[PDB]
């Protein structure tokens, strides 16, 4: 219950699962430049509003 | 973020100013030079290994050139590094001397007259 | 101190320029000679340490650990040459090179004056161990074991590095002598609490503390014999030594920051001893016994008393010797029958009597029979803990019972009863194996005659 | 491509970078960037195929958008101060636009999307050039305007680059995409310390370039672009796989290897500025890069994968072309930690 | 980063075009020649940090 | 054994004193160096953090077709 | 082929006793084996254990324990010859301590 | 007769030479830490009529 | 914008719980809108109505988390009469994590989020109290 299951569950297995899910989310881009450049426009607007308005 | 590039009187691409000649040059048995020569020797051994040659015996002239090049570059590298550290300390001392109000000399108390809190271990 | 370091470095070209059939002989002879030379560091002063230079210094805490490392190298070489016989010449030399590099890093780690140098060598010890485990381990799990061995350590040690550099920005130095003389109390603040955690958790992971210990059974079980020997005998102690150095800047915070770790150590000591009672794998039992002994060491370091520090030093040395011997004993039977299941090969006292005697002596030192130094350390720690709080005896005594219960259990399972009928390839013990057991056991017994030599600076 | 034309194009790329790094006028820096891009496009398409054409098109679109933004920032700065000298931007809006343009040129998150694809679409030599030489000019410009950069935006982009590099590299079996995600993470590390100390940025750049050159040369030597192709190298050139494993350990930043020296120097520097949370997160995130380096080392050198029969024929032939600087590159990528104080020569 | 070749060699590749008060053809003045001249002479040699204040 | 393999306590004692002096001087130098860096970066009156301005020798001090500069 | 791969079968482990009935378990070559046994026994049991134990046993008293006993004897003699207390609760002389003047 | 045995046994002096070299380097390192030789308040002493240093 | 952060932080800890909850709701809604914008850009929803639905889902989830966190933390601060205590932020963050788990209808996500958000919020409170800097200015 403790060594083989829950101590595994909390520290190492949770870390592995979270990193794998984040890796899948980050790397699954279809390679279409339309989506990338739309995200670029969103980023440029955000940087102009949230950092450039605060100085 | 750029500390010493704009230091006054600095020539752009000298690598070794004239004033650096006022410093004692590193000895040829400097342990850092010996480590640089060791790096050159390791480069020669790896060059033998990659080319599928007898690692220790194949190129004695080539291994010698590796060691000599590493030592030759390391000498001037050590000279420049020592000069830069000497400049850092020179500027630090001059600035402390020119700003006495920012680095005051305060009277120091003895331990018999400083009250330190005692924390028992139990 | 260079009189130890330079011969160890010279071991590398010596093994790389030796004849194909001379590597083991040369390495063993010269590692034994290096151990003899290192034996001169045991002359310690009392008042202060032996400060060889700005970089290296020797203490009554460092010297026994250094001697144990230099003594463990020849035993590892002796234990490795049997299962590495079929290996090529180049890979055998590479294995010996890994062992030599590990010894060099450990020797420099135990004598570094400055905490960043200690940290760098402390991390450098990781690479040879990882290569040994993942290249010369036998099973497919070794790879996973390697990962567990790596990221548990780094996830603890990366914060420590940050703390260390932070300290040098405010104190101005990380030299241990300066740190000790100019030490100042830690106030009660959240920043101080997190700096305490960053300073402690890496050594906690290395011990390992109960709850952060899952890497140890994997790594010790999947490793080859020399890997297991060095992992249990020396590498774990890297935590303890580290703690004994860094608690000098953590007062008086440790007065209350230590409660969760003390609770974890005592309860998990009970837990791991109990785990040893139901274990099918013989190496796993030894690994969990190491976890329990290291929990006792953690308690000793956390309560911060001279008796506890002395007990922790003695227990570290004694456990290193005993656990290395137990791993070698298990490996002899593994090489006999190619399985680590404890109940497969039974009644071995009938077939291997002298090895049975070795098993018995190792089991006796594991359960801390007087007047062995195992019990000297254990009793000192228990007395200090009783002074800390009288209820601790309840847990401590319980641990003692369970320890004996599993130790003899192992002894009864593998040595007594009747032999397994179908196992007919159990050859007589080789002189190499008997000599390895003797070279483990005799120094341990001789240390009883001069216990102070392992009792540490607080003696 | 004709070898003379190839040499001319390479020297034009280098000349654009040198023009960027020797100019005091914003227009000449812009011209250097244009010249670099113009000569760089054909180098990506040297080996003609649909993938190379797609990679070149994506690269050109990204860099041309970045160049438009950069010229816009220059013009805004000129409008609010009749200045052409690259000292310190006088308008914060112009500074934000310039920082975004330079981040897009470097491939820092969230403008990292193009870096893997392009690196996958070109040859290994083109990838070597793209991941080593193409970083010099924007980083030099960033170093020159370091005092003007807003720390929040730059640090946000750096942390995002480290996180995304680790996470994206975790998912890759192709070696060029692994190198690209490694590059993104290292760029984040470089740009994190830029507002505090440009010498640390230069040191990290040099170390990363050395290790990247070593890895690309080792991958060209053992002509492998996938993990499974690299798993055959032990049965033909074991020394190459051993050197690759050591270099991979160095890239992960493990001490006593060289790759540890930049991070060690950066975290420490950040602690001089009362920055603890960001260095702690940065190291704990670089653990991911170490993980996928370790996985590659497992598949390549620490274990032995099954091979093929025809490999026997390859046993009878040597490598025709020899790399002169590969041994020096490997030694510099691994054994230079004891020479750390020499970094003072970089300021 | 900035390899300052021009000052080392005294070449003047692009410095003739950086400021409004620098040697225009036929001595045609900029609209703000006096102001830029005053600001440049104020800020010369004291560093950017001191010049900003 | 003492005559053959070891020295007297004075050697270790005074070597410790020399080592401690060097280490303490390095610590105070490091603290002073950090303070000097902070002051120079804040005020800009030292040799460090000297960021370039426009060279005044680029100004043309000749009549400009118009009396008012 | 009902098979997945071309592989060598796993070989059986060979007994060093078969070709060398007195094989010491060090090496396949009998001469190397005998000399490895001899060097291990001589340099571990004869050199390190015995001579090292003798060396450690006769280490000079740098911990200064007999010195401390003699110093304690001198102090006890002097103090009980003159009626002084055998030990003082104050480790440092109060006359060189400067306490804060006011505690309220 | 000694040529070949030397050629196959010269690796046996590497570690003893390492030990001797390490001792020499320890002495050299000792030479750099004499700033307080015969200057500590506890061990300061008048020189003998013939000795030049109290330790080396 | 850090103006919303100031609007949240200008009001004292255990006072005006409704206004604290409103400010935190605004911050959460802004975060959810940014998340939905990036998600729609990088993963198109193949329909306009489905994109509007996804934006509403993300923004409502984030705004609900913000409201729950702010209201719970302010109420815990005023009832216990202990402002400047990180455990109020821990309770608020763990309630927000439970809200996230309920919104995604996952017990495991709920527990993990409760723990992690509580610890993060307590850490933010400690950083506010001790002056920890995320984006440190270049002092040296
Ligand atoms: C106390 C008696 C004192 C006697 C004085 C002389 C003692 C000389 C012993 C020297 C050390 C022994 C070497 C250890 C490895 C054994 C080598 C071996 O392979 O034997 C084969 C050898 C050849 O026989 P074989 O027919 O060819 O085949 C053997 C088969 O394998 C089958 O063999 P086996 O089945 O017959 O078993 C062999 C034997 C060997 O196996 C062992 O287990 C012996 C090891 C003892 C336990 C070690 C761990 C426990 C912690 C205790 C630490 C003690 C260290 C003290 C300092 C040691 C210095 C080296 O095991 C036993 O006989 C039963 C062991 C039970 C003993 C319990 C001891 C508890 C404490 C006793 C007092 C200790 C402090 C004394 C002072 C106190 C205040 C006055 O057999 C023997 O010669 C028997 C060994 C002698 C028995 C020793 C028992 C007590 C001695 C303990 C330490 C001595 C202290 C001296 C100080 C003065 C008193
Ligand atoms: C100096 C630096 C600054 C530079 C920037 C300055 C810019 C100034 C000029 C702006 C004027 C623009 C003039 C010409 C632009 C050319 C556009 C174009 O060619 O379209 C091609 C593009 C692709 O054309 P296509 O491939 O032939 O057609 C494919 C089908 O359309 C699609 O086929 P499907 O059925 O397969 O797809 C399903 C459907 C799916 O459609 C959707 O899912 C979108 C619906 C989302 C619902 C939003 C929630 C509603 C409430 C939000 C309000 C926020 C406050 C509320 C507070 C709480 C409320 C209680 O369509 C999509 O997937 C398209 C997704 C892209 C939507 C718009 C992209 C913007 C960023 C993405 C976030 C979207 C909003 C999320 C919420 C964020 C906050 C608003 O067309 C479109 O994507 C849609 C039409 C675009 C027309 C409007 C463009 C104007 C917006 C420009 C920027 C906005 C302001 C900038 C800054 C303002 C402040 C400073
Ligand atoms: C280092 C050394 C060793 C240490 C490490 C090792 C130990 C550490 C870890 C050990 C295990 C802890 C894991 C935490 C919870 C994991 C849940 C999970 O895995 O979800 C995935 C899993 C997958 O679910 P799914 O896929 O979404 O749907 C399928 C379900 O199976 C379908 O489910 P269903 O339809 O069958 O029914 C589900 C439903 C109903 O569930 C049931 O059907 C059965 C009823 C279960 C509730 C039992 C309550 C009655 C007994 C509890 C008594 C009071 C607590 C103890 C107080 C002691 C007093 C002296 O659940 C609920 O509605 C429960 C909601 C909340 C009630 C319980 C929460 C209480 C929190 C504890 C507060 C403690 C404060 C500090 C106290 C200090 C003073 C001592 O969810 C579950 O199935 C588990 C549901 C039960 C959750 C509550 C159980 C937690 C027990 C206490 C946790 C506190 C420990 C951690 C403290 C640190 C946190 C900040
Ligand atoms: C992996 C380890 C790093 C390897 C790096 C590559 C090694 C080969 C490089 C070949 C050396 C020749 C380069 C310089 C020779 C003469 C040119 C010289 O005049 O340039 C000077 C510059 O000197 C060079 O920077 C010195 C280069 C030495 C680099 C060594 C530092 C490595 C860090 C420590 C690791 C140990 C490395 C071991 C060496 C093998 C001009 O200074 P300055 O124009 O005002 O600076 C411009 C940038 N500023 C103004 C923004 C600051
Ligand atoms: C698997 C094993 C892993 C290793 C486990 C390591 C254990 C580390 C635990 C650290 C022990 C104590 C940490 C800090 C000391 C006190 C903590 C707190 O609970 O005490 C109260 C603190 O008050 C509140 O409780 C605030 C803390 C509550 C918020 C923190 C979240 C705790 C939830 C549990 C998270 C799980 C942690 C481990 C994750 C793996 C005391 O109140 P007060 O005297 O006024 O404040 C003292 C601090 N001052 C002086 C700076 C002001
Ligand atoms: C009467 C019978 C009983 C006597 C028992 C005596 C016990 C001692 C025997 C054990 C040997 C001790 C172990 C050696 C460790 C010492 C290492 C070091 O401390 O010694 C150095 C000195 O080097 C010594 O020479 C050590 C040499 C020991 C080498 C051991 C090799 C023995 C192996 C046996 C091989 C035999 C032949 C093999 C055949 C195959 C010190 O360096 P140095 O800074 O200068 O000295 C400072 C003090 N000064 C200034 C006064 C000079
Ligand atoms: C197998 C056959 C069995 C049957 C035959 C048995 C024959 C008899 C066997 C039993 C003999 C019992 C002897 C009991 C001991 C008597 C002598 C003992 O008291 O010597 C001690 C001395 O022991 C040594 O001090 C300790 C030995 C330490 C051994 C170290 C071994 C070298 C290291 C090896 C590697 C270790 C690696 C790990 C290290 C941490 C006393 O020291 P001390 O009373 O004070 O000295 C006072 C007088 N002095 C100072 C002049 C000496
Ligand atoms: C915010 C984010 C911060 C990120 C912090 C990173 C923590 C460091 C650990 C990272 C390890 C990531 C490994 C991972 O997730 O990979 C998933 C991986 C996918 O499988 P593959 O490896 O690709 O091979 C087989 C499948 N074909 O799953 C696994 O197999 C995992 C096996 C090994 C896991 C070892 C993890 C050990 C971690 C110990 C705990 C400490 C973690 C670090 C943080 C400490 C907590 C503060
Ligand atoms: C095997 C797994 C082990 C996991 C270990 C993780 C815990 C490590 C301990 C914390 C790591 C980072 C601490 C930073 C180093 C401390 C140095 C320091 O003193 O900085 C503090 C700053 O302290 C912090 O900022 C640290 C806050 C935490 C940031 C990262 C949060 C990660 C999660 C926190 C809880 C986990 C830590 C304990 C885990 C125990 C092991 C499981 C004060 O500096 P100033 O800014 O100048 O303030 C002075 C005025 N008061």
């Amino acid at each position: 219950l403790l060594d083989l299951i829950w101590l595994e569950t909390i520290l190492p297995k949770t870390t592995s699962f979270i990193q794998m899910k984040m890796s899948i989310m980050v790397s699954n881009q279809k390679g279409l430049i339309k989506l990338y450049f739309l995200s670029f426009l969103i980023t440029i607007m955000i940087s102009m509003t949230l950092f450039n308005y605060h100085e | 973020m750029t500390m010493m590039s704009g230091r006054p009187g600095r020539v752009p691409l000298q690598f070794l100013p004239n004033e650096a000649r006022s410093l004692p040059p590193p000895k040829l048995t400097d342990p850092r030079l010996v480590y640089m020569g060791f790096l050159g020797y390791c480069s020669g051994l790896i060059d033998n290994a990659i080319r599928r040659r007898p690692v220790v015996s194949a190129g004695l002239h080539r291994q010698l050139l590796y060691v000599t090049s590493f030592v030759f570059f390391g000498y001037y590298l050590l000279k420049r590094q020592d000069y830069m550290y000497a400049l850092r300390d020179h500027d630090m001392f001059a600035y402390v001397k020119s700003h006495p109000e920012d680095f005051p000399e305060k009277d120091k108390k003895t331990y018999g007259e400083i009250l330190e809190e005692f924390h028992p271990v139990r | 101190m260079l009189k130890i370091i330079i011969p160890t470095t010279m071991l590398l070209p010596m093994t790389w320029m030796s004849k194909h059939n001379m590597i083991w002989i040369n390495a063993t002879v010269h590692s034994l000679l290096i151990s003899l030379i290192s034996l001169s560091l045991l002359n310690q002063l009392g008042e202060n340490s032996l400060n060889f230079s700005l970089t290296f210094f020797s203490d009554s805490l460092s010297a026994p650990l250094l001697v144990l490392t230099t003594w463990l190298l020849p035993l590892m070489l002796m234990a490795s040459q049997s299962h590495l016989s079929k290996e090529t010449t180049t890979r055998k030399k590479l294995y010996i090179t890994m062992l030599i590099l590990l010894q060099l890093f450990l020797i420099m780690t135990f004598t570094a004056t400055e905490l960043i140098l200690f940290y760098i060598l402390f991390e450098a010890t990781l690479v040879p161990t990882l290569i040994i485990i993942t290249r010369w381990g036998n099973q497919t799990e070794r790879l996973n074991a390697g990962l567990y061995f790596l990221f548990y350590t780094l996830a603890g040690s990366l914060p420590l590095l940050v703390a260390l550099v932070y300290i040098q920005n405010t104190t101005g130095s990380l030299n241990f002598l300066i740190i000790h003389y100019w030490s100042h109390p830690l106030s009660n603040s959240w920043s101080n609490i997190f700096m305490w955690l960053a300073c402690i958790m890496a050594f906690m992971v290395k011990m390992p503390l109960y709850g952060l210990h899952l890497w140890l059974p994997k790594a010790h079980v999947e490793a080859p014999i020399a890997g297991s020997m060095v992992l249990a005998a020396v590498l774990l102690k890297l935590g303890g030594y580290g703690m004994m150095r860094i608690t000098t800047i953590l007062n008086p915070l440790t007065n209350y920051m230590a409660y969760p770790f003390l609770m974890l150590s005592m309860w998990g000591m009970i837990m791991t001893s109990s785990i040893c009672l139901r274990q099918t794998d013989l190496k796993s039992l030894i690994a969990y016994s190491s976890v329990s002994h290291m929990a006792l060491v953690i308690v000793a370091i956390m309560i911060q008393t001279p008796w506890s520090f002395m007990g922790a030093t003695a227990l570290m040395i004694a456990h290193g010797l005993t656990s290395s011997m137990l791993f070698c004993l298990a490996n002899t039977n593994y090489e006999r029958v190619h399985s680590r299941t404890m109940i497969l090969a039974r009644g071995l006292q009938t077939l291997l009597p002298l090895m049975a005697t070795w098993w018995l002596v190792a089991s006796l030192t594991n359960l801390a029979l007087p007047p062995s130094i195992n019990l000297i350390g254990e009793l000192f720690i228990i007395t200090a803990s009783f002074s800390w709080s009288n209820i601790t005896i309840i847990l401590m005594g319980m641990n003692m019972m369970i320890t004996a219960l599993y130790s003899l259990y192992m002894l009864i399972t593998t040595q007594r009863g009747k032999y397994t009928h179908h196992i007919n390839n159990i050859k007589p013990s080789f002189t190499r194996e008997n000599a390895l057991m003797a070279l483990h056991i005799l120094p341990l017994l001789l240390l009883t005659l001069n216990p102070k030599m392992i009792l540490g600076p607080l003696y | 491509m004709n070898p003379i034309i190839y040499t001319t194009l390479i020297m034009t790329v280098m000349s654009g970078t040198m023009l960027v790094m020797i100019s005091s006028h914003w227009l000449l820096i812009w011209i250097g960037f244009e010249m670099n891009l113009l000569a760089m496009i054909p180098v990506l398409m040297k080996n003609f195929n649909p993938r190379a054409t797609e990679a070149a098109t994506k690269y050109f679109l990204t860099q041309a958008t970045a160049s438009m933004m950069l010229m816009m920032a220059i013009i805004i700065n000129l409008l609010y101060s009749g200045q052409w000298t690259i000292t310190k931007m006088f308008n914060p809006v112009a500074m934000t636009m310039m920082t975004m343009a330079l981040a897009m040129k470097l491939g820092l998150s969230p403008f990292h999307f193009w870096v893997p694809e392009v690196t996958q679409g070109i040859s290994l030599q083109a990838g070597l050039l793209l991941l080593t030489w193409q970083k010099l000019a924007p980083l030099s410009v960033l170093c020159q305007i370091s005092q003007s950069i807003n720390p929040n935006l730059m640090l946000t982009m750096a942390m995002l680059s480290i996180l995304i590099g680790g996470w994206g590299g975790l998912n890759q079996t192709q070696l060029r995409k692994i190198m690209a995600y490694s590059s993104i993470a290292h760029m984040g590390w470089m740009t994190a310390v830029l507002p505090y100390n440009t010498t640390m940025t230069i040191l990290n750049l040099l170390i990363y370039i050395t290790m990247t050159l070593a890895m690309f040369m080792l991958l060209i030597h053992s002509s492998a672009t996938t993990t499974l192709s690299l798993s055959h190298t032990w049965n033909k050139m074991p020394v190459i796989t051993s050197l690759m494993m050591v270099t991979l350990l160095s890239m992960g930043g493990l001490p006593p290897l060289s790759g540890f020296m930049p991070k060690w120097m950066i975290i420490q520097e950040m602690t001089k500025n009362e920055s603890i949370i960001m260095p702690t997160l940065m190291a704990m995130t670089a653990l991911l890069n170490l993980y996928f380096y370790m996985r590659l080392a497992y598949s390549s050198s620490l274990t032995m994968f099954p091979s093929t029969n025809n490999m026997k024929m390859k046993w009878q032939f040597e490598h025709t072309k020899q790399m002169k600087l590969l041994p020096t590159m490997i030694v510099l990528s691994t054994l230079v930690l004891p020479m750390t104080p020499a970094l003072s020569s970089l300021n | 980063p900035f390899f300052d070749v021009q000052k080392r060699l005294g070449l003047d590749l692009d410095r003739w075009m950086t400021i409004q008060s620098a040697e225009q053809p036929h001595k045609i003045p900029g609209r703000c020649h006096a102001f830029e001249k005053e600001w440049i002479e104020c800020a010369h040699g004291i560093g950017g940090i001191r010049a900003e204040k | 054994i003492a005559r053959t393999f070891y020295d007297g306590p004075e050697k270790n004692y005074e070597k410790t004193m020399a080592i401690l002096q060097i280490e303490a001087e390095k610590a105070e130098l490091r603290l002073k160096e950090l303070e000097v860096r902070r002051l120079m970066r804040a005020r800009g009156d030292g040799p460090w953090y000297q960021y370039p301005t426009i060279d005044k020798a680029l100004i043309d001090h000749s009549p400009k077709t118009t009396p008012d500069n | 082929p009902t098979i997945r791969l071309q592989e060598d079968p796993d070989p059986e482990d060979e007994n060093l006793y078969e070709k060398n009935p007195d094989s010491h378990g060090y090496d396949k070559d009998p001469i190397v084996d005998l000399w490895n046994m001899r060097v291990v026994f001589f340099f571990g049991f004869s050199i390190v254990l015995v001579l090292g134990s003798t060396f450690v046993a006769y280490l000079p008293d740098y911990r200064m324990q007999e010195w401390a006993r003699r110093e304690a004897e001198r102090l006890v003699k002097y103090r009980e010859a003159n009626g002084l207390p055998l030990m003082e609760s104050n480790c440092f002389d109060p006359n060189k301590i400067q306490l804060p003047e006011d505690e309220d | 007769n000694v040529l070949q045995i030397v050629r196959d046994h010269w690796v046996h002096i590497l570690v003893p030479v390492g030990f001797v070299f390490g001792c020499y380097l320890d002495r050299r390192s000792d030479e750099k830490l004499t700033a307080f030789r015969n200057k500590s308040l506890l061990f300061k002493r008048e020189l003998r009529p013939n000795e030049e240093v109290t330790w080396k | 914008a850090k103006t919303l952060l100031h609007k949240y932080s200008d009001i004292p800890e255990g006072t005006e719980c409704h206004r604290k909850a409103y400010a935190s709701t605004s911050i959460g809604g802004a975060t959810g809108l940014i998340v939905s914008a990036y998600s729609i850009a990088l993963k198109p929803p193949a329909s306009f109505l489905e994109g509007v639905a996804r934006t509403g889902r993300y923004t409502f989830t984030s705004a609900a988390i913000g409201a729950i966190f702010g209201l719970t933390s302010c109420i815990s601060a005023q009832v216990r009469e202990k402002p400047d205590d990180p455990l109020n932020y821990f309770i608020g963050g763990c309630a927000g994590g439970l809200t996230l788990g309920a919104r995604t209808r996952s017990y495991g996500i709920g527990a993990a989020a409760c723990a992690y958000m509580g610890l993060t919020a307590a850490l933010v409170k400690m950083g506010q109290l001790e002056g920890w800097q995320v984006f440190a200015e270049p002092k040296v």
